[PDB]
């Protein structure tokens, strides 16, 4: 069995939109609501096929008529903050000064508003860091994941700090090489 | 601050693809905050409200038997044709793991300790390993990580093994995977 | 062959 999902939502009051397809479990591509232009998650992908990103606002359009409807006729009920679980790892088995990347896993957590930064030794980074948008779940929660390219070495500690309305507070998630 | 409720809405377009392009199934699904309300499902032919919520929807779609004939055919013309478009890169996508067998601590001998087999890299996520100790199989004493989604198109896992290492003793990490002819071996010697 | 095509939303009433 395989799976192509078309996955869509729309989120008020932040008025926050997205359009993505999905393949087993992996993003092939989501609309920049912004730019109107369709961002491949693997840029090979855009050689072998193409998507009309002006289609995905028309929908969009839709999908938020169509939620405060839903809002009104569930009379104004409103989602309930699903804290997320939250992982570091690195993309491979660590070696001392050799190159690697570190893996922010978001997981099973909603709505899809998320705050994510980076710590090394304290203090944020963001120069290489990348992030991917809001994958959809079977049970309709979401994913995400935050990377971080880096440098192993027994000098440094990193957290993945988070923030969701689900949590009392901000969320460290530890990670450090240990001897 | 900023404590207004929040209201979301989602909308799946579920293809479902068997043996290929072969049986197709499409699963239109709308969800509310975190309840589907209503569904369309191409075996059925007909939306169904999935809660009471959803009943005006499933209701007013299904009065509109044009509509209802274009979802059934939405099974060729919309999940037939991007199963081909996207096929060449993604149900043929195969990318070949990294293999790796590390102590999971640095022990003298002769004490508890795992052995690690570190398999990193890899698509798809189907794939079999299996621990030997000195060319015969075992199956106790394995903790495994589970299938690990890296979000880039590739996939982890950490099959670890239980052991208490003798000087002299081989073990050895077999790895199967639709990206390789043969199984991947990786020796350590204790 | 060969660009992706999307299903449509349908409409709400009232």
């Amino acid at each position: 069995e395989h799976v192509i999902i078309q996955a869509e939502f729309y989120l008020n009051p932040d008025q926050s939109g997205e359009f993505m397809f999905d393949f087993d479990g992996d993003e092939i591509f989501h609309v920049d609501m912004a730019k109107k232009e369709t961002v491949w998650r693997l840029e090979e992908f855009g050689r072998f096929a193409s998507f009309e990103a002006q289609g995905a606002l028309a929908n969009i359009a839709v999908d938020k008529a169509n939620l405060e409807i839903m809002t009104k006729r569930s009379n104004y009920t409103p989602i309930t903050n699903v804290p997320p679980e939250v992982t570091v790892l690195t993309n491979s088995p660590v070696e001392l000064r050799e190159p690697n990347v570190l893996i922010c896993f978001i997981d099973k957590f909603t709505p899809p508003v998320v705050n994510v930064t980076w710590l090394r030794n304290g203090k944020p980074v963001t120069t290489g860091v990348s992030e991917t948008v809001f994958l959809p779940r079977e049970d309709h929660l979401f994913r995400k994941f935050h990377y971080l390219p880096f440098l192993p070495s027994t000098e440094d500690v990193y957290d993945c700090r988070v923030e969701h309305w689900g949590l009392d507070e901000p969320l460290l998630k530890h990670w450090e090489f240990d001897a | 601050g900023d404590t207004r409720p929040r209201f979301l809405w989602q909308l799946k377009f579920e293809c479902h693809f068997f043996n290929g392009t072969e049986r197709v199934r499409l699963l239109e699904r709308c969800i509310y905050n975190q309840e589907e309300s209503v569904r369309f499902d191409s075996d059925v032919g007909e939306y169904r409200a999935v809660t009471e919520l959803g009943r005006p929807d499933a209701e007013y779609w299904n009065s509109q038997k044009d509509l209802l004939e274009q979802r059934r055919a939405a099974v060729d013309t919309y999940c037939r044709h991007n199963y081909g478009v996207g096929e060449s890169f993604t149900v043929q996508r195969r990318v070949e793991p990294k293999v790796t067998v590390y102590p999971s601590k640095t022990q003298p001998l002769q004490h508890h300790n795992l052995l690690v087999c570190s398999v990193s890299g890899f698509y798809p996520g189907s794939i079999e390993v299996r621990w030997f100790r000195n060319g015969q199989e075992e199956k106790a004493g394995v903790v495994s990580t589970g299938l690990i989604q890296n979000g880039d198109w590739t996939f982890q896992t950490l099959v670890m093994l239980e052991t208490v290492p003798r000087s002299g003793e081989v073990y050895t990490c077999q790895v199967e995977h639709p990206s390789v002819t043969s199984p991947l071996t990786v020796e350590w010697r204790a | 062959v060969s660009k992706m095509r999307m299903a449509t939303p349908l409409l709400m009433q009232a």
